[PDB]
């Protein structure tokens, strides 16, 4: 960070989100102006804030935002940036985007036009790679055009076979073959997929690796030729064929491994004669047997976690390389420092397929910054909102340790003490995993989470020493509460008589079971007896802050209240997980037990208003049976016609609602069986 | 709960257009103490939002108004609702705090022949004999008598604010176009003018009518502070038996 | 030698033409009097005292300053006088001036009427023909209306207040009387909305008349707004005397008490 050193006085950064404040950060810190282009919606972001000016390039779509050159040309020549900074994704990795930039002055901070379209596609990659002595995973060179080829090249590769589209991106085009009829069938509507998604339609047909390890080999390059690895990462934990959590090192490895795969990737980047920063991927099997699998000419989305290793800065690197210094750093200079390992805190919710993105505005963001070894990249703030348009990716939280399992410890801290209000994230999916048995253990592959659970995310399946511990914290909290509520201030016209309650004796429901339990305060500790097992739980008691920090029978334990109602229901985020529970006096229940279970009639056999619209008319009458597709009534609403579908077989019994009529969401219309 | 924390997160929750609509429940939840509000009537006259809430641990009346129903327009049922809530709330010594996002009143030959002038003035009289401390924040549109009915600064009000998104203005610019500039037909750069001059705070903070424009971050703790000084608030009225609203 | 007598002499004699002679005959035209032989037929004969003759309105925007636009009284005519011997303040709103739209002085002065109506306890009564709030005014127009209204509030159950509307009234003019203790309407002739029917056409798109939506008989007989309705000026007039007769002057005072036969 020396600021003697010249370099470029301004630089634009032609990205959103973490990575534009990352950037921005490194620039600050080499004392560099910053120009940030964004869109209409992100005019109050974190990075055009923590940049010295911004540009607005367009509407909230990313077509024309984002990826339109005419406007970040625009916004270059207005402001005379020196040097632009695609960060990833986007124009990070367009070859016109380089080419335009070339035809002026500015410098793109990044790799080569050659280099990039030499990796752009996967055919020609997988050929320079073999020319350049770097093992491949086994397969057919050329393009199939047609389902007999594939079959063919599947006999004489071996039925497991890994269908894949050229060019590709976010882990979509890529299928799984193990018989001809399904090599065939795959071939055919991964045609249709490429035609739909990307156009392209060059299918690659390879020999698929059992129970492979994503391995990375992070390398740097200078336009004098000097080419350096910089160890190595693990991204075996993925879903949708994306990565969630990533390692420094990879256990799975050794020091001679490790240089091997270093030495290949850096005579691929020779190669290509690649001068910026990059990764070499490969999958690694059981054996110990790498094969290359693509190289992003771009920086790594996970690249903050070597950076805890070598103690160095790639942005750093990659903006004196542009400028045209040399590396000041040799091969023997790069060490192993530590641990690391990086989670995705995406605002997804994991009981759905692993991950469905989610859409809201966060009411409350707090990072576990004060922690020991913890590092937080986000480009998220209290009030952002989750759009439709963007990657809806929350934060990347990264903790460093000694070794492996103070920075697993670290990790499961941290995602204890982050508190995200306003979205549904991933942050009980993480910890599951980084506190899994086999992750500990360290055999992983890229079909963990497949495996680890076949019939989707669960949640925590907490023990009976965790359920107590649970129970006692909800108990002692809703005591808490209860003895909070009788702090008035004097009177002097009416004093106050405080209840003088020793034991409350409670039923509490978790689940489908019922526990008795009987807690007791003794100022700031209480006493609670689940069904026979005494604990002692003790903390400040603190009821309005977002984290609570108890201590049960000595262990340290992280809470967090997302909600809480009069009638006993509470929401508790325990080990990550969120619990819900019901607290109710002993007489309470017994006096419950009385009460009638509630049948809701309006779920089925009512068309109860789905959302709140106007409807030009009713294609139904009393007594017509409705069947499955056979839309109701035509209903327009956000500007669109809602002629919903039954679903479902009933016969009309009565219609409520009429041709042209405006009915809001929550009102019945038609009555049926 | 510390009286003086800051709330970022309402920094961006008003539009910048007008067109699209907010909940007024997240800044009501955002400002008061926990996140927990008691609301009265939640189900019915949804344009208004009544409740009971605490700040800094004294019980306080909540009123505002709700843009995600009809556009935050005032009628016959939102008055009522308010009304008698407001009143309840004065006669127990119990302080009102206001979110105005009110565009005016709901028209319709419906809400004539329904009397809303009687349940406007039920609401308007509601707010103006409101002897206990009466602080109100502007968030956007505050049009027409409607910004007098919704606990105006020249009702008795003890502290107004507006956020730097508040428009205060007799109504929205084209009718005031409109009616001013009827014979010029040049209303090009006339609208332009009369927006850039008339549609943002300005005018009400160089009169005095709200006390100041301040950042919606710090909304809480300026509350808190107001309601620390307004807690000893005596005023005299002249006498009488009883006065006569208009039920 | 000084110009000081006529400049008084002139400003008296605008003041009682009000906005001017053609409009004081379309006012007519419509079967309609001005506001000053309103309070000549309402009061005592020789008692009226005005106040505030040569108030003028404090606009500077959109050329309102101009002497063109300068009207002394300023669409209102506000003062004290006497019903049968009792004592009584009185204002009635001039649509000759800007429509007997509300300004600044326009309110100013009602309000110092209503302050000294209550400070030595007399009824006041208001006669109401008003287009509503002066645009060019801006929020100061606003802040009139609420001023009245707090007073209205303020003087609800003190001394009674008495609405009479003889002409249309829009926007935030309807809110007074609604606050007063009774309203009475003129048939044929005055309006109550707070809408007018084109916004209502704009926004509902239901087509209805002025008569229809805001007219006399629809707030006496479907409303419930109005109290009561009479043919024309000079009966609701000679109604408005004779109800004011039956009320006391203050809630200090017993109810009155009159020979009996
Ligand atoms: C606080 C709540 C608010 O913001 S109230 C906003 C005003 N609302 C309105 O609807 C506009 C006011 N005017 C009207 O409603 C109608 O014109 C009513 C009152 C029914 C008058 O009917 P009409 O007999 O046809 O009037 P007119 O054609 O003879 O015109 C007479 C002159 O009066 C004027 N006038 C009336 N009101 C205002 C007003 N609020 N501000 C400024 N000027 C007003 C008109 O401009 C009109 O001018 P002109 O002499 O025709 O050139
Ligand atoms: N031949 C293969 N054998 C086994 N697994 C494979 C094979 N090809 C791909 N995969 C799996 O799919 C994942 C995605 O592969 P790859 O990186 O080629 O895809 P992509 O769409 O180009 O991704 P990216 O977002 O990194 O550009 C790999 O990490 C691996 O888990
Ligand atoms: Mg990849």
């Amino acid at each position: 960070y020396d600021p003697n050193e010249k370099t470029f006085d301004k630089i634009l950064v032609a990205n959103r989100g973490e990575i534009a404040c990352r950037v921005i950060r490194t620039c600050k810190k080499m004392g560099i102006k910053t120009v940030a282009i964004h869109s209409d919606v992100d005019a109050s972001s974190v990075h055009v804030k923590m940049a010295d000016e911004a540009v607005c390039v367009g509407p909230a779509p990313t077509s024309k935002s984002y990826l339109n050159m005419d406007a970040i040309m625009e916004a270059i020549k207005k402001t005379r940036a020196q040097a632009v900074h695609p960060g990833y994704g986007f124009l990070s990795e367009n070859k016109e985007f380089a080419r335009c930039l070339a035809a002026e002055d500015v410098v793109f901070i990044g790799p080569d036009t050659h280099a990039i379209q030499a990796m752009g596609d996967k055919i020609e990659s997988k050929l320079l790679a073999k020319k350049a002595e770097v093992n491949t995973i086994p397969g057919f060179d050329g393009v199939v055009k047609d389902a007999e080829e594939a079959v063919r090249i599947a006999r004489e590769i071996g039925y497991p076979v890994m269908i894949k589209a050229s060019a590709g991106g976010g882990g979509k085009g890529m299928r799984i073959a193990w018989d001809d009829e399904e090599t065939r069938d795959g071939f055919r509507l991964s045609s249709q997929e490429a035609a739909s998604s990307f156009g392209d339609d060059r299918l690659l047909i390879e020999k698929f690796i059992d129970n492979p390890r994503h391995i990375e080999i992070q390398v740097l390059g200078d336009k004098h030729g000097n080419a350096l690895w910089l160890n190595e990462r693990e991204c075996s934990i993925q879903r949708r064929n994306q990565k969630v959590v990533e390692e420094a090192p990879s256990i799975f490895l050794d020091a001679e491994t490790r240089r091997a795969m270093g030495e290949q990737a850096v005579a691929l980047a020779r190669a290509v004669k690649y001068s910026s920063a990059g990764t070499v991927e490969f999958l690694v099997d059981s054996k110990k047997n790498f094969y290359f699998l693509e190289m992003n000419t771009r920086l790594q989305v996970e690249h903050p976690v070597t950076e805890c290793i070598t103690g160095l800065d790639l942005v750093q690197e990659m903006i004196r390389v542009a400028k045209g210094y040399p590396l000041r750093h040799k091969q023997a200079d790069i060490r192993i420092n530590g641990w690391a390992v990086e989670c995705r805190v995406y605002a997804e919710d994991p009981y759905k397929s692993f991950g469905l993105p989610s859409i809201g505005r966060l009411s409350q963001y707090q990072e576990p910054l004060h922690l020991p070894g913890v590092r937080v990249d986000s480009g998220i703030q209290p009030g952002s909102d989750i759009s439709i348009y963007y990657d809806p990716m929350i934060s990347k939280l990264i903790t460093y340790g000694s070794d492996r399992t103070e920075a697993l410890k670290r990790m499961a801290d941290a995602l204890d003490n982050y508190v995200i209000r306003g979205v549904t994230h991933n942050i009980a999916l993480l910890r599951e995993v980084i506190i899994n048995s086999r992750f500990v253990k360290g055999d992983i592959s890229t079909k963990f989470l497949s495996d680890v659970y076949p019939d989707g995310f669960k949640g925590h399946m907490l023990t009976k020493s965790e359920k107590n511990q649970l129970l006692a914290i909800a108990s002692s909290l809703f005591v808490a509460f209860q003895l909070r509520a009788q702090h008035f201030q004097e009177n002097s016209r009416m004093p106050v008589i405080k209840p003088d309650i020793a034991n409350w004796e409670l039923s509490v429901k978790l689940h489908d079971k019922v526990h008795t339990v009987v807690a007791s305060n003794n100022g700031s500790v209480f006493s609670v007896e689940v069904d026979g097992s005494k604990l002692n739980v003790t903390s400040t008691w603190n009821l309005a802050s977002p984290l609570l920090s108890v201590s049960v029978d000595g262990t340290q334990r992280t809470v967090q209240c997302l909600s809480r109602e009069a009638g006993g229901n509470m929401s508790i985020q325990f080990l990550g997980t969120v619990y819900k529970v019901n607290i109710l006096t002993r007489l309470a229940a017994e006096l419950n037990k009385f009460m009638l279970e509630k049948v809701t009639e309006d779920t089925s056999s009512v068309l109860r208003s789905p959302m709140p619209g106007v409807v030009v008319a009713v294609s139904v009458k009393p007594g017509d049976a409705v069947a499955e597709g056979q839309e109701i009534c035509v209903i327009e609403a956000m500007k669109d016609q809602n002629s919903m579908t039954a679903g479902k077989t009933g016969t009309v019994k009565s219609v409520h609602c009429q041709a042209g009529d405006t009915v809001g969401e929550g009102d019945l219309l038609v009555e049926l069986e | 709960d510390p009286s003086d924390r800051l709330v970022p997160e309402l920094d961006t929750i008003v539009p910048l257009e007008s067109t699209k609509a907010y909940n007024m429940v997240d800044i009501i939840h955002s400002v008061v103490d926990e996140r927990e509000f008691f609301e009265i009537m939640p189900n019915y006259a949804k344009n208004i939002i009544v409740g009971f809430a605490r700040m800094n641990g004294r019980t306080v009346g909540i009123v505002g108004n709700q843009p995600k129903v009809a556009s935050g327009c005032l009628d016959i049922n939102s008055s009522v609702k308010g009304a008698r809530f407001v009143r309840f709330c004065d006669a127990f010594n119990i302080p009102l705090i206001t979110f105005v996002d009110v565009p005016g009143f709901l028209p319709g030959t419906a809400q004539e022949y329904g009397g809303i002038i009687r349940h406007g003035a039920k609401l308007l009289y509601a707010f103006a004999e409101a002897t206990v401390p009466k602080v109100t924040v502007i968030t956007r549109k505050a049009y027409g008598g409607a910004y007098d009915v919704m606990s105006s600064k020249h009702l008795c009000g003890d502290t107004n604010y507006a956020w730097p998104t508040a428009e205060i203005a007799v109504m929205g610019a084209k009718g005031a176009v409109e009616i001013i500039f009827k014979g010029h037909e040049n209303v090009e750069a006339a609208q332009a003018e009369y927006i850039e001059k008339f549609a943002n705070p300005f005018p009400a903070a160089v009169r005095g009518f709200v006390d100041d424009i301040i950042q919606p971050s710090s909304t809480r703790a300026r509350i808190c502070c107001d309601l620390d000084v307004l807690a000893s608030k005596k005023v005299q009225r002249p006498w009488r038996k009883h006065a006569n609203i208009p039920l | 030698a000084t110009s000081v007598n006529e400049r008084i002499e002139n400003k008296r004699r605008t003041a009682l033409l009000g906005g001017g002679q053609r409009r004081i005959d379309a006012q007519h035209k419509r079967g309609k009097l001005t506001a000053r032989e309103r309070i000549s037929l309402l009061l005592d004969p020789g008692s009226f005292v005005e106040s505030d003759m040569f108030v003028e309105h404090r606009c500077a925007d959109f050329g309102m300053a101009a002497d063109k636009n300068k009207f002394p009284g300023d669409s209102v005519v506000t003062g004290r006088g006497r019903i049968n011997g009792r004592l009584v303040y009185v204002f009635s709103q001039d649509f000759t001036v800007f429509g007997g739209s509300l300004s600044g002085a326009h309110a100013q002065k009602i309000c110092k009427i209503m302050d000294q109506a209550i400070t030595v306890g007399a009824p006041v009564i208001g006669l109401n023909d008003s287009g509503g709030a002066r645009i060019q005014e801006g929020v100061e127009s606003l802040a009139g209306y609420a001023d009245i209204f707090l007073r209205n509030v303020t003087a609800s159950g003190v001394i009674p207040q008495i609405s009479l509307i003889m002409g249309p009234c829009a926007g935030g003019a309807v809110y007074s009387p609604a606050l007063t203790d009774f309203t009475f309407m003129v048939k044929d002739t005055s309006y109550l909305f707070i809408t007018g029917p084109d916004v209502v056409k704009s926004v509902t798109n239901e087509d209805v008349t002025q008569e229809e939506l805001g007219g006399a008989k629809t707030h006496t007989t479907m409303s419930g707004v109005a109290h009561r309705a009479f043919e024309n000026d000079v009966d609701a007039l000679c109604n408005l005397r004779d109800f004011f007769n039956y009320l006391p002057l203050s809630s200090q005072d017993p109810a009155p008490v009159r020979e009996c036969h």
